[PDB]
């Protein structure tokens, strides 16, 4: 049995709590807390570890974006501090490939990352891969079949609904078929042979809708919307299933998380996190102790 | 305020 485990996030100020969900049961625990508080930032777990990557820590005491790598062992309940990426990294995309972590775009002060690093585990170390051919933040990354997608996120200038792809063995990227919608800050991940874009925000507002991509067919389709617009939201696949956490939808940061199962193409209320809040790195793993 | 985050 394995857990949903959120980490960070931001509510009044960027969080440092490390919640994990048990679909099982519908339990929810609280584990130890980040070294230091961050929103925007993704996680990811690698060989059973979970990993905290990038974000921003928006205190009182001042902006101050992050360029950490943080990792939790669920058998210590502990975070161990890692090598840094080259680069502070707000509103982060992350996915994984062959035990290896991407980093992908994301910000830094007022400017929009194109630059996008590897992280080697075993040997503790980044090293810059070959840029995306757009510069993104809020840009939601997932992988399927070893190729890493960066889809959606912000410019600088305008929001996207442009999306592209990685092939490791060229360290390439090209541009493939576009999103129908504007989409910065969506919950992008895989299930089965799609890629799919939740909520995220137009320009105009907070979205319900969920499109996926058939990397074969190359092309986007709208699904059943999530019951919430939320930007700004975690997701993740489990069993299944996606799963939406919290987000923000121009009025209250969100606590609901959705559940959408492909079968029969619906969503439904699976829970509520202790409280709500956004920007949240999201990921699955053994659970703790 | 951030219209995508919510973030301030």
């Amino acid at each position: 049995g394995r857990l949903i485990y959120t980490a960070g996030g931001y509510f009044r100020q960027s969080l440092s709590y490390l919640e994990a969900y048990n679909p099982s049961n519908g339990s929810w625990l609280r584990l130890a807390d980040l070294q230091v508080p961050r929103s925007g930032l993704a996680g990811c777990v690698v060989g059973g570890l979970l990993y905290a990557v990038g974000g921003r820590n928006n205190s009182p005491d001042g902006n101050t974006d992050s360029s950490a790598l943080d990792c939790y062992n669920p058998m210590t309940n502990q975070w161990s501090p890692c090598a840094s990426m080259s680069v502070p990294r707000n509103r982060i995309g992350v996915g994984v490939i062959d035990g290896h972590i991407y980093a992908v775009g994301g910000s830094h002060g007022c400017i929009h990352h194109s630059s996008v690093e590897r992280y080697e585990p075993e040997r503790d170390e980044w090293h810059l891969v070959a840029p995306m051919l757009t510069r993104r933040i809020g840009v939601g990354v997932a992988v399927l079949n070893r190729l890493l997608y960066a889809v959606g996120g912000f410019d600088g200038t305008n929001r996207l609904n442009s999306a592209e792809c990685y092939y490791p063995e060229r360290n390439e990227w090209r541009m493939i078929t576009p999103m129908n919608t504007i989409r910065s800050g969506a919950g992008v991940c895989v299930l089965h042979n799609c890629i799919y874009a939740a909520g995220g925000y137009d320009g105009q507002d907070q979205l319900n809708s969920v499109e996926r991509y058939d990397v074969e067919t190359e092309t986007w389709t709208f699904v059943a919307p999530m019951r919430h617009h939320r930007s700004a939201l975690g997701i993740t696949v489990h069993q299944g299933k996606i799963y939406v956490l919290g987000g923000y939808d121009g009025h209250t940061f969100l606590d609901s998380v959705e559940c959408y199962d492909p079968d029969s193409d619906t969503w439904s209320e699976v829970t509520r996190m202790t409280s709500g809040r956004s920007g949240v790195g999201v990921a699955v793993t053994m659970e703790p102790c | 305020v951030d219209p995508s985050t919510g973030e301030l």
